[PDB]
């Protein structure tokens, strides 16, 4: 919602309130996604200042308030800042923004992150270059300096965050992406690599000097149809956890598949189906092991640009004895979403 | 061709003249008299919702996924948002989603050309053919309609019937003022059940 | 403050900055409300989108930032999300909203919750049906489907929140309320009942499978007068705490009274006086015992619709030797309130 | 950004997104300011209601979201409410506001608090009168009841905040400031004194009943030039910490100097140079010891009133063997800032 | 009728003269001279605040709770917001909240019709009646006025007096230019004190 | 003025003008403007001009115009940090008073306090050279930025800066062949630019 536009500065202040609720066998401990209330709300701004003919300056901040907590001891459980960065867009020669922002290998994984509530399984937050991440300087450039329309590249440096948990820490890394979009089709490729911190080196699971993730993607977005594929491999980056030994760490290798197909009906309903399989290879003391594996059928019904409601049902394929303990039961979500 | 006309007429005389004037019609007055309007169409809202998944199944079985996905939205919005079916939200939403007649497995059978066999006319039930009445009961072999108990089903059947009968409290003259009420009756079943079969 | 209204979607963003300060004898450990600075601020949005002639969509999110904290280790003390829900309003056949929202029995207790700073003592937050609460589906219907003007009913389902503390947990529950308002008078009645979680069972205080709370209310809101009464009984729901044995849990029965009388002068001052008594029954190891007992004499002064200032004086009747350890001293508060 | 102005009430909703990054030797434990990502964002409202010709009511709330945190366990680190107050401004007889607000001795310390990223080292948050602090009633009066232009005084009462850490606590205090500004020059004097809480007494460093801070300042702000000097002494207030013994507390005495000289060029660049030396006196087991000592040269570049970018270089003079363990290495920061 | 009138004249000559030209009038010069306006009406702001609860008490005692609740607001807003009574926020707020003359227990006696008995005139005090001066002292039995110490009360009596003496420093002619200066003084005490009990 | 090595400089100018220009520089300066894209070309000329900016700032200070010096500091600041390590000229897209100009290095400061060039010389492959500027400029390789480049790095900077000016001048060729004395025109253009820089 653009709530300010005066003297060459427009301020979009947006947010949502999502009444969410999950359903899984038992108390949902062994399930794919959980059980119970999942209500949340978000609140953010995008700012945008016209400096002059060439320069545009922008800054974005986006936060997640949770609504399934009590007003007591656990009140802030799961509150977080999802994005906060500033940057500069120059005339024809691209854009440069440093802050908390999306990793570059998300440029590929975004292809298959279209599901109503689930999906996007391999785009782990705070995991180097896939999904969001802190301290990233990103240069992006669309239509190749004005010379080749549809062709975009982005290249990004990952500033080291050495935190208290190995899960949420990273060394220095560099990475980039390229995409071509031509008449409804989209090809995309992303690759980044980065040093692992000393604390990540010392984890029972995952071993190696450098982490690297890459992903590629096909898509077809045209004619009320959406098809998308993503394939990607990681070395020493996809976080894992053996719930049997209560160790954690990183997968030594993962081979990831993501497929999406959805159609948008003229009356409002956008049914979707998905398949995901993230296979981990050479996990310490385990070997090969599936981290993710499912078919998803779901639907969002759009009342308009401000109100919507969905059902997302996961058919979980993860086994009863997935050695890392990855949960195997099915999960289904129901949401009503007001967004502004 | 009506092979059992002699039985079916003996039974239509049974239905048209003893069980309608002395049971249904008073019930339909006290229904329309003492039951409020939100109640009544809220019940027809609620019972048609329970057929909606079976309609969605069979529109797919016949080969029309658009109708099926229209009927999925009906059940989805009505059960989840609109209060378990009591409220027709998939209708206040888009005009393309407004309620229609049920398409069950009886429609699917004929839509591939099967045939009713003989027509029959049951006391208290009325019109019945093997293909639709009965062929429709296959949709009680998979969710929603499988969740109803035998008392739930006879009440759904009876709550729906009392409602259709109460709407017609004045169209009676259109049926007393025809030379053959039976053949207008028999011809109205094949009227609807063949449009349903397209 | 309506800060957006374009294309059938309005966005109300509101807040307040309340300078609060309590005064109690000593450090206020034995007081009604405590001693010292109690300053806080709130921020929320109310959303509202006209989908078409019948459907309206809404969403609300409301948060509480505290201003009596330091910027240090305790910075989040008491910062919480009060409300976060979305929903749909159907033409005449009512309204349906799921999220973190008020319980159904607040429909009755609101009658007596009008005081400048205190009062509303039996509407505990995260306490089943009487205050704000998670995973609540609420169906409300006003003026009875258009048929009976002044008559509103509500019915609400409470999905189980199995939290870490029994204070903040509940099993699955259902409840409803009714009110008739006819020319300034108001009657209301509400009742809810809900399974108790295993952890609430294992508490020293309170014992039983189901919790239930109900409350009723008379009010007269007309011609600058406000009168309001509430009576209510709870079984196994009002959370209590034995400050002597340092056990806690729930009162096995409570019988609660609240009376309010306030008058609004034309020059801005709205004095109020109230009475509150929550008596506990059949407490483990105690028996009958008072949880709440006071007279309040107070006043809110209204500068305009944006600024106000109040003093709320509690005359505490809880005894010096309350066997549950309830504090017995007086508390007086002074607030200055900017809201937009 | 004034996002509402209707019925004599304007509501400014403001914020910023600052992409920050510090550079210091090594892991930056011995730094002035640290090493690595420092991204943060702010969000606030300022309120204002015209009651009539004389009375106006105001309210302000400001929060700090950090963006250098993870989305996991540490998500709220350093998130805080910086301000929350309400008040009344009377025609000519001054202004009175209560809440979390700046201490009165900041009226002097602000003079030299002009650097792009650092400086203002003596304006500790939650430290009695020199910076933000909870429960302060502040009365200010500009142009001496309309009689003496340029002459402002303010006088403030500090309600005791007895918090869990001695670092963040204070007893009851009173304090005031006076400033004269006449054609670009500005002289100022501020002084506060306050009871110390019992826990501040039981700390290894610092001993005494009453804490006090005072500071004065000369400044020259005119013709694109800024000069500022501050001198100030504190008794029992400046928090300190011996990194060797892992004891902490309060300095027994401090003598504080701050110098700033900055110039604004017409083409956009605002260089600055500064000097700061906060020397501690009478430290337990240590004696005299430097808390702060640097030359700072830095510069902000302004794209317009909405976008800016700065670099701030601290030339640290703290010794390799600062007896209290104050880190000695240099730090430099670089920021890009979008604000609305 | 003034029974002790002969004593009151001998003390009025004392108060109007010898104690006015040689003491009072010099002090009232240095008051308007060296004291600024913000100080004076800010001091009058602060001294009037302390009677507000006693005015509130007696307005209730007289039977118009509207008047009393206005003075509760006066005290409320002034002491909390307007700087301990120094700033009149309950006055800049609403027109209906402006400061007025005090109604103390002397008025409550008169609103129930109590003769003053005799009028008297004391050295240094000036005008006094058993009913009002004295009946006014009854409000020191309950908060604010009961909180004052003997040093506190005599200063309040003295500074408020200096202000009243300094404001009238030039209307002297209406009393110098009257054939009878005393009896308008005696009757001006009964002018002010009789409208207050209405 | 007076050109003492004129016989040598002419012999080497015939070298540069008539064999190393037509047989080496000029073909490469063609393939430059042929196969290198414009964002690449002015992006590299953005990037090499960037590294002289701190030494220009050093030297504008040494000459006594801190205003110019701080203008060139900003050039370096905005371009290096924001505009992608110098590749993008944001301190120019920002203010007009910040646009790129000729470099003033330590050759300029020397002349600004008035020291002769000594003799003019013309080296093969270098072209115009004087002790004061070509060479006297090398003192700015004694302190930040330019002090950071290696022998392969710096001669490449000289080479890309050179190929660009030659490729920008690929059609002004007639203006130098069609003069009775190309040498005295090239030599007087060396004293032209290097005298404007010392103003
Ligand atoms: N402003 C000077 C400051 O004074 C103030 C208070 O004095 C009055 O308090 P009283 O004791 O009469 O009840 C009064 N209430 C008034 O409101 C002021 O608040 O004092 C210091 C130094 O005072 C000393 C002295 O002669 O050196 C030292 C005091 O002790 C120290 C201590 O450790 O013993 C050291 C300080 O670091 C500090 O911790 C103080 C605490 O405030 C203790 O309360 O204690 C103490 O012995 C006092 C005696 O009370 C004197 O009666 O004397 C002075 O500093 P300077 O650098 O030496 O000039 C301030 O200028
Ligand atoms: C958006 C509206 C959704 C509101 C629905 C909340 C309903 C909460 O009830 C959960 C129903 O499931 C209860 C299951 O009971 C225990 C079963 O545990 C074993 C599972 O097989
Ligand atoms: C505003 C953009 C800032 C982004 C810069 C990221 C660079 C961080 O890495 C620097 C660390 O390397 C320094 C050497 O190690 C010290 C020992
Ligand atoms: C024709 C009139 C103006 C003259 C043009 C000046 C052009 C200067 O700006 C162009 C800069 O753009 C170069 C882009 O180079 C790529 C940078 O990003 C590479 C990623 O590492
Ligand atoms: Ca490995
Ligand atoms: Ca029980
Ligand atoms: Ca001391």
């Amino acid at each position: 919602a653009e709530i300010y536009n005066k003297d060459g500065n427009k301020v979009d202040l947006y947010g949502k309130a999502v009444g969410l609720h999950y359903f899984s066998k038992g108390n949902g401990e062994n399930s794919y996604g959980g059980n119970g209330d999942m209500t949340y709300a978000r609140l953010g701004f995008k700012g945008e200042t016209q400096i002059n003919s060439d320069l545009t300056g922008y800054g974005q901040w986006e936060y997640n308030f949770q609504g399934n907590n009590s007003e007591g001891a656990d009140a802030q459980t799961g509150n977080k800042t999802r994005l906060a960065f500033a940057g500069l867009k120059y005339a024809d020669v691209g854009s440069f923004d440093y802050g908390r922002n999306y990793g570059v290998v998300y440029d590929a994984l975004g292809y298959t992150d279209m599901l109503p509530e689930f999906g996007g399984d391999t785009a782990y937050s705070d995991d180097f270059f896939v999904g969001r991440v802190g301290g990233v300087a990103t240069y992006r450039n669309s239509n190749f300096f004005g010379l080749v329309d549809g062709l975009n590249f982005a290249v990004q440096y990952l500033g080291k965050n050495e935190r208290d948990t190995a899960r949420r820490s990273n060394g220095d890394g560099v990475g980039g992406s390229i995409s071509y979009e031509y008449e409804g089709f989209g090809i995309v490729g992303a690759y980044g690599a980065a040093d692992r911190t000393n604390l990540q080196e010392a984890q029972p699971l995952g071993n190696g000097k450098k982490a690297e993730q890459w992903a590629t993607g096909l898509k077809y977005d045209a004619n009320n149809i959406y098809l998308a594929a993503n394939y990607g491999e990681t070395r020493n980056a996809t976080p894992i956890t053996n719930k049997f030994t209560n160790t954690s760490g990183f997968a030594n290798k993962t081979q990831d598949v993501l497929l999406v197909a959805q159609y948008q009906f003229d009356f409002g309903l956008r049914p979707s189906i998905a398949y995901t399989k993230s296979k981990a290879k050479d996990v310490e003391g385990i070997g090969d092991v599936d981290l993710v594996n499912y078919f998803e059928v779901g639907a969002t019904y759009y009342f308009n640009k401000n109100m919507s409601t969905y059902v997302d049902y996961i058919i979980n394929q993860i086994d009863s004895d997935n050695k890392l303990g990855v949960g195997s039961d099915d999960t289904v979500a129901v949401g009503i979403v007001y967004q502004f | 061709s009506d092979p059992l006309e002699g039985f079916n007429r003996t039974m239509f005389n049974f239905n048209f003249n003893v069980v309608d004037p002395y049971v249904l019609r008073p019930v339909a007055v006290a229904w329309r008299d003492y039951v409020p309007q939100p109640a009544r169409n809220g019940l027809s809202n609620f019972t048609s919702n329970l057929e909606e998944p079976a309609v969605m199944v069979n529109y797919f079985l016949q080969g029309d996924p658009y109708k099926g996905m229209v009927h999925f939205t009906r059940f989805f919005l009505n059960t989840i948002l609109g209060m378990g079916g009591l409220i027709d939200v998939a209708g206040m939403a888009n005009p393309q989603l407004q309620r229609v007649e049920p398409h069950r497995f009886g429609s699917t059978l004929g839509h591939y050309g099967v045939g009713y066999g003989p027509y029959v006319q049951l006391p208290f039930y009325g019109s019945f053919t093997l293909r639709d009445e009965g062929g429709d009961m296959a949709d009680g072999l998979y969710p929603v309609l499988s969740w109803l108990t035998w008392p739930m089903s006879i009440g759904k059947w009876a709550v729906e019937g009392i409602e259709t009968r109460a709407q017609l409290l004045d169209s009676d003259g259109l049926l007393r003022q025809s030379s053959d009420p039976y053949i207008l009756m028999r011809e109205a079943y094949f009227q609807r059940h063949d449009f349903i079969a397209n």
